[PDB]
RNA sequence: GUAUAAGCAAUUAUACAGCGAAACUGCGAAUGGCUCAUUAAAUCAGUUAUCGUUUAUUUGAUAGUACCUUACUACAUGGAU
RNA sequence: CUAUCAACUUUCGACGGCUGGGUAUUGGCCAGCCGUGGUGACAACGGGUAAGGGUUAGGGCUCGGAGAAGGAGCCUGAGAAACGGCUACUACAUCCAAGGAAGGGCAGGCGCGCAAAUUACCCAAUCCCGACACGGGGAGGUAGUGACAA
């Protein structure tokens, strides 16, 4: 375990020690023939082997949050942690490297994942009930819940009808593609492929609600932000034109402001009826932001952000002021936050993959109740 | 020798400076013994260069172990992939503003050396040794890397390459 | 055709895709105000 | 697309064509010495290498890229009847632009590595003839 | 799940066969390895005769080709310009056998000063082809990539010149 | 909790009876590995300090180092890993541990003393064990008895005496063979090896000289032909 | 573990050594053109009656096969290869008759001392060096230039070198080993080349009788000269 | 290959020497043979090819690779179990 | 064998060619780009289920898919998708001090209350596996019953 910044303390408990580190054949080598003296006490892992070799690319624990679900890439697969038992329930392989899982039901008993191959792959506990080939590539995957249908976006414009882009959804009481909900990304080539061509032409990132109305948002390359309403099956707005790749969007606790971001490094929380920003923060380098998620210290209210110059800063929301900064210090590619308080999962670019405890935004998770008393035991030694 | 290279780069990085703050996984990995070529492409062009307004720090601490390293007999291979490649690797991706300092600890008692006068020979020097026969031969090899992967840029460095070289040719050839 | 490999949306019903989730609706709002929110954005 | 090339040849130089024969006493086309397209399952251009049988026979269906089918007739000996029938057969081969292509001409080809699924031939020597369509019969 | 036998497929003339056989381990596939631009990360495969290939997975540099004047250099690796099949790829910046990329360009830069002498991209057989020199005077050349990456742990190749320069660069301007 | 109480420095061990939990309050929520003072156990153990390295809780599970959990957890472990050792090769078996944190419900506390007080506990610190067996290797030998190069290890190799069966007879001596002993059995066979590689070499110049005499006679033999 | 009757029709069992037979182990010649030293010793020559009995014979150095001792029971030893028993003072080599079998042959020093091997390719190998590759798998460094495919080398069997070479001719006598026609000593008199695979000769005996044989079955065995005995 | 079994059995030059349980190390188990919904030139047979491939074991050959700024040096190599 | 099977494939790409991925390698085997195919009244396709070759007097003799309680995923090795192991889910089931912990075959008898061939002995021969002359082998051979016959 370790401690980063200064005034309000994160502390990396697991992660890589090293933005190179050696093979792990050389590694066990040289553990197991050469003389070390490390530290046994403050080094350890605390979920049985949360790693995957080569890199990782989603972490998202569940609504019961007794299982973290993580998909990674050499041999590519997906672990399954019991979260109780600190250990791997099981892992499972599959056959590309995945992009974006999420579950289904409140336990791990039911998932789903677009996959790299243009496919989407339905996950039981019992094996794997069938994959769907998507027609076209596919960015990030949505579910609505209140009428159940896996809601995907997708790059390039479509094959007839409209040239405007597409947003593939499929019902699973229904079980057909329903009809793409049809997004304008811009003018492309004539003379292409129906995959699209390598400069533009692509929906990034779709965010919608489960608690509260749960407007369809979805965010296109062109700069533009765009609502979908259920039980209309149509568009109600097209805004926010920027210059950079929209890469974020997520909704508050109370169900109005959103939380957008572009592949510059800008950032925009939005009211659902004020064109004007609420707020704006230029912040970073130019290597794109990934991942927004709004997370309540018990009283207050405060911003992530997570960009893979491994810069993660904490923002706050009713002043601005940058809370707290973490470098990661290798690329991550996706943070979680456990739904109690404190602990912040990123699945990053390194062997292990790492997660960040807040004394200072919350408590630590009602699985690990000892990573308190070990951050007491750091404060002593400091 | 690596073990003491070792000891003396943690000397150094105890003093704690914070120009060599920024580079010290940089630089303790050129003496782990399996990723100096890998280590080398990823100091010089990289994303973390060597920023030129603490590059007046870390410059001499760096040489002097890339030094040590183009030295080291140990891990090299034979033939010429066994350390020609990789002093020429080292010389290859340096300046030529670093090459003088290179060039410094290159030559210890032949740095200021004189072969030539107002008058013809130095016989008063040319009769003398301070270097053995042994290790003339690795700084001529390394004097050869240099100026093979110099070229022009040796127009400020005449006045002391010159004088090594002449006088490690006539030792050789007194010693015919 | 050159639509084979999923290329185009062929509309069949599948079969072990049929009955996975049974519909919850968790909406905090009362459908009442709802419909009056999308009328109110940027254009009115 | 990306620029086609014979793979170890090097053009840009500032200081030729590779083309192997076949051998089996054949002969290499002029379309095949000089001619400037570049095609890797041609026995004179790419690496393919033609060993083992050596067929025959009248082409049914040139229209296709660079593929074409051959229509083998045999007679095959029926017991039953203790007479010869006519058994029609199609096989498939890899063109090369080297030769002047006709429809119902006899056409040599040779065996190669599989280069498809029904692909395990190459064109060798056409015979120009005056050959019919599908009601032109010869055991060939 | 993933093979490579035909017995799913439909045969010459157009019919499917039952053809029930157990999936071998002759017949076997493994997961394609998407080689991205990071730091290395190689995972070893042992293979039939205990044979090891090298699953590259993230890579940062490899040896490119002027081989017009006779040297290689190991140089780092920017991002992928264009490929030739997909536009994914493209997307998602990866390396792959006969991917236009760019590369750095100063071992090469420093070995035309070091050999001929004559500064470049600032007698008569030191000549650059000018479209070359502008890749030059970018510090960034136009490299392809002919190693297989996936399959020997390495992206190395050779650089673009003349025709093929030319080429690629109107397949960019495409 | 008893506490099995070890000595590693003098090599002697101990199992003490603790009762009255009120003492072990101290041991509560440390980890393994970490440094306890003895001095609030009791009136002898005034200036120890110790390291606790595991244990046994109730129903008798083991204490894997590394596990945050203070309940009984169910790992899954590997093959170099401790409380499992392999069936078979290549085996993970999923088995029961208890976290790392010493509780109320443990049975038996494994401790190491690091550092000793004034006063010496009457059968831990007195008794001194000796090693089980000396060092095999020369140099191992050298290091321990720091020999210069003339003094010869053979006569400095440890020894030990027992008395055989046949109703008793002399003592008899036992002694290790020491492995990194240069000999000139060892030295005969390097010899030999580098002879067989010089053999080699000069019979490859041999037959690679008569290939290129008979071919410069064949070739003229062609051309007298031709 | 095959049957007696399984077992091939040329290394001869008779109704007696039950209803198995020894598979050959691998080695130099083939499987299904070998005979083992068990077969040889005790199924052949007698010298035995057990496999206990062979292995007491094979485990101490009284065997030695092509001039070098072969310890384990089922080695390879299909053709030509010399077997010195030193205690018996014998040395026998194998050949074939005109019905196609294995046949041995008595033998002393002078005649056992040499070794006519069939090459089988001729190449370059590591190190630039020219290397030669027989029927028994010998490899020779730095051969004559001359001995190529298909030509049969007198071989030392002392150093292993090569000593002399006969070429491939049409009007040199040649000894079959596969086929329908195997083994029928005769003179090889015509040879057709039938590029694109599997070329012929055409081969008549000593009395009159025109047969085809491939390429690959031959195997040359001297113009008259009988440089191995072949039993009168 | 590794023996200080606190294991047996000894003496005429004492690291070891003979036998040698335990254990570390290397090899082994692509089968011996069982059950039952079947395989309709796809298997299978003849007949080719690998210039399109992997091969422990066998047996045969086999490897010219020093110096190259540690010298005011190094020259009976380590740690684990 | 059949036209009471004339259209079939493109309904897991159907035929190419280009580019790569993966494989030990070729290959629509798989992924991107486009072209229009491929088979069939000379019998495709579908349907029926009743699943021989070589040795030549002769008979004889020789050779000839799916599972290890059920799906799903993984590990070793030259060779397995071993089912030998692991993990999760599902389904039985055992011990316990009630906290926990190990496990998934064939053969035999009854199959009415009335019935009928040994729970035999050894690797000794032939053969196989190993650090290896010795150690280990459910092929094989030896014996016992028998008024069904002969």
């Amino acid at each position: 375990k370790l401690t980063n910044p200064g005034p309000v303390p994160v502390y990396t408990v697991a992660g890589p020690s090293t933005a190179r580190p050696l093979p792990d054949w050389l590694l066990r080598r040289r553990k197991r023939s050469a003389k070390y003296d490390p530290e046994n006490l403050n080094n350890f892992e605390l979920i049985q082997e949360f790693e995957f070799e080569e890199a990782s690319n989603c972490v998202r624990v569940s609504e019961d949050g007794n299982w973290i679900m993580s998909t990674g890439t050499y041999k590519p697969q997906f672990h399954v942690h019991n979260t109780r038992e600190l250990s791997l329930s099981f892992s499972r392989h599959t056959n590309s490297e995945n992009v974006t899982f999420l579950l289904l039901s409140q336990d791990y008993s039911k998932s789903v994942h677009l996959q790299c191959d243009r496919t989407l792959e339905f996950h039981t506990p019992m094996g794997c009930h069938y994959s769907i080939r998507i027609p076209r590539f596919g960015r990030d995957l949505a579910y609505l819940r209140q009428s159940c249908e896996v809601l995907v976006p997708a790059v390039g414009l479509s094959s007839d009808g409209s040239g405007y882009g597409e947003v593939f959804r499929l019902d699973l009481e229904r079980g057909q593609f329903l009809r793409p909900w049809q997004v304008d990304v811009g003018e492309d080539e004539p003379g292409s492929g129906l995959q699209g061509s390598i400069h533009a032409g692509a929906v990034n990132v779709a965010a919608v609600a489960e608690n509260t109305h749960g407007l369809c948002a979805f965010g296109t390359s062109i700069g533009t932000v765009e609502f979908y309403d259920p039980r209309s099956k149509s568009r109600v707005a097209v805004l926010g034109n920027q210059d950079g790749e929209i890469t974020a969007l997520d909704y508050s606790r109370d169900g109005l402001s959103l939380a957008l971001g572009t592949s510059t490094g800008q950032i925009r929380i939005f009211d659902l009826r004020n064109p004007r920003p609420l707020l704006k923060k230029d912040q970073g380098m130019g290597l794109p932001i990934k991942n927004l998620i709004h997370l309540t210290t018990p009283t207050e209210e405060r911003k992530l952000l997570s960009a893979d110059k491994r810069i993660i800063k904490i923002w706050d929301e009713q002043s601005g002021d940058l809370w707290t900064s973490v470098e990661p210090l290798v690329d991550l590619n996706f943070v979680t936050h456990v739904p109690d308080s404190g602990m912040i999962l990123t699945a990053n670019e390194g062997k292990q993959m790492h997660c960040f405890f807040i004394p200072n935004l919350g408590l630590a998770p009602r699985w690990c109740h000892f990573l308190d008393n070990l951050v007491h035991e750091m404060e002593s030694e400091k | 020798d690596i073990e003491l290279q070792k000891l003396a780069l943690k000397a150094i990085l105890t003093w704690k400076s914070e120009g060599i703050k920024p580079y010290q996984e940089h630089l303790e990995y050129l003496l782990d013994e399996a990723r100096f070529k890998n280590e080398l492409t990823v100091l010089f062009q990289g994303d973390n260069k060597i920023l030129p307004e603490h590059r007046s720090e870390v410059i001499p601490v760096l040489l002097h172990l890339l030094y040590g390293r183009a030295i080291s007999r140990k891990g090299a291979a034979s033939g010429r992939h066994g350390l020609h490649a990789t002093r020429l690797a080292i010389i290859r991706q340096l300046d030529v503003e670093d090459m003088g300092s290179f060039l410094d600890i290159g030559l210890g008692p032949l740095r200021a050396i004189r072969v030539v006068d107002e008058q013809g020979v130095r016989e008063s020097v040319f009769a003398h040794e301070p270097l053995p026969p042994r290790k003339q031969v690795g700084l001529l090899n390394m004097l050869e890397a240099v100026i093979n992967e110099l070229g022009t840029s040796v127009e400020p460095y005449m006045d002391a390459l010159v004088n090594s070289v002449l006088y490690c040719l006539v030792n050789a050839c007194r010693k015919l | 055709r050159r639509a084979s490999k999923g290329r185009k949306l062929r509309y069949t019903v599948h079969e072990k895709l049929q009955n996975f989730m049974a519909p919850e609706d968790r909406r905090s709002w009362e459908e009442h105000a709802i419909d009056r929110l999308f009328g109110t954005l940027f254009g009115q | 697309r990306a620029f086609l090339k014979q793979p170890h040849i090097f053009l840009n130089s500032k200081v030729r064509r590779w083309y192997k024969d076949v051998g089996l006493g054949f002969k290499t086309p002029k379309t095949a010495i000089e001619g400037h397209y570049i095609d890797k399952k041609c026995p004179f251009t790419g690496m393919v290498s033609i060993r083992g049988r050596i067929l025959t026979g009248r082409v049914v269906s040139t229209k296709m890229h660079r593929t074409i089918i051959i229509r083998r007739e045999y007679l095959h000996y029926i017991p039953k009847y203790n007479r010869y029938e006519k058994r029609h057969k199609n096989l498939a081969a890899h063109v090369s632009p080297a030769f002047r292509v006709e429809e119902g001409d006899m056409v040599v080809v040779g065996q190669c590595r599989p280069l498809s699924k029904t692909v395990r031939f190459n064109v060798l020597r056409v015979l120009p003839r005056t050959g019919k369509s599908v009601k032109k019969f010869q055991k060939f | 799940g993933i093979s490579r036998d035909s017995r799913h497929k439909r045969s010459h003339t157009g019919a499917k066969r039952a053809f029930y056989r157990k999936k071998r381990a002759f017949e076997l596939g493994r997961q394609p390895a998407n080689t991205r631009i990071g730091p290395k990360r190689i995972h070893i495969v042992r293979t039939r005769g205990g044979n090891h290939k090298y699953r590259a997975l993230r890579l940062d540099s490899g040896n490119f080709a002027w081989g017009s004047e006779g040297c290689t250099r190991k140089t780092r690796i920017i991002g992928v310009v264009y490929h030739p099949s997909n536009n994914e790829l493209v997307r998602t910046n990866t390396l792959t056998k006969s991917a236009v990329v760019q590369i750095d360009a100063a071992p090469f830069r420093q070995w035309y000063e070091a050999h001929y002498g004559q500064p470049l991209g600032r007698a008569a057989h030191g000549k650059v082809d000018p479209a070359l020199e502008k890749q030059f005077e970018a510090g960034r050349l136009y490299a392809i990539i002919s190693s297989r990456p996936g399959q020997s742990g390495r992206a190395d190749g050779y650089i673009l010149e003349g025709e093929e320069l030319a080429f690629y660069q109107r397949k960019l301007h495409k | 909790m008893k506490l099995n109480i070890s000595h590693p420095a003098n090599g002697s061990q101990k199992l003490i009876e603790v009762e009255d939990e009120r003492k072990l309050r101290h041991f509560y929520d440390k980890r393994m590995g970490a440094e306890v003072a003895g001095d609030p156990l009791g009136p002898e153990w005034k200036g120890y300090i110790l390291r606790i390295t595991g244990g046994n809780d109730k129903q008798g599970f083991p204490m894997k180092q590394g596990v945050i959990a203070p309940n009984r957890v169910r790992l899954l472990l590997s093959e170099g890993h401790s409380c499992y050792r392999p069936r078979r090769d290549g085996e993970r078996k999923r088995k029961s541990v208890r976290g790392c944190i010493v509780g109320p419900d443990l049975s038996v506390l494994a401790l190491s003393i690091v550092k000793q007080g004034e006063q010496d506990i009457p059968g831990l610190t007195d008794v001194v064990h000796p090693k089980r067996l000396g060092p095999k290797r020369a140099t191992k030998i050298r290091r321990f008895f720091s020999l210069s190069k003339d003094d010869d290890v053979r006569k400095y190799v440890i020894r030990r005496e027992v008395q055989p069966k046949g109703e008793g007879k002399k003592p008899y001596t036992k002694a290790p063979r020491i492995q990194r002993l240069v000999t000139p059995q060892r030295l005969q066979h390097k010899r030999h090896r580098i002879a067989l590689k010089r053999r080699q070499q000069e019979k490859v110049k041999e037959e690679a000289a008569e290939y290129a005499q008979i071919l410069a006679k064949r070739v003229a033999e062609a051309k007298a032909q031709k | 573990h095959q049957k007696r009757l399984s077992a091939p029709s040329h290394w001869l069992l008779d109704k007696l050594s039950g209803a198995y037979a020894p598979r050959p182990s691998t080695g130099p010649h083939k499987l299904r053109d070998c005979m083992p030293l068990i077969v040889f010793v005790r199924n052949r020559l007698k010298y035995a009656l057990n496999y206990r009995e062979t292995k007491a014979i094979m485990m101490q150095r009284l065997v030695k096969v092509d001039g070098k001792v072969r310890t384990d029971i089922t080695y390879p030893a299909g053709f030509m290869d010399v077997i010195t028993i030193e205690k018996t003072g014998e040395n026998f080599r194998l050949i074939y008759d005109t019905k196609g079998r294995f046949t041995v042959h008595r033998i002393t020093d002078e005649e056992a001392k040499y070794k006519l091997g069939k090459v089988k390719r001729v190449q370059l190998g590591r190190g630039g060096v020219p290397f030669l590759v027989t029927h028994d798998a010998r490899t020779i460094r730095y051969p004559d230039p001359l001995i190529k495919v298909n030509d049969t080398v007198k071989i030392d069997l002392e150093t292993g070198k090569i000593t002399d070479f006969i070429k491939f001719d049409t009007g040199a006598l040649a000894m079959i080993t596969g086929g329908r026609n195997m083994g029928r000593v005769g003179v090889i008199t015509h040879r057709e080349r039938h590029d694109g695979g599997f070329g012929i000769v055409h081969l008549k005996d000593a009395l009159d009788n025109t047969f085809a044989t491939r390429e690959s079955n031959v195997f040359v065995i001297g113009s008259e000269k009988p440089w191995i005995s072949l039993p009168k």
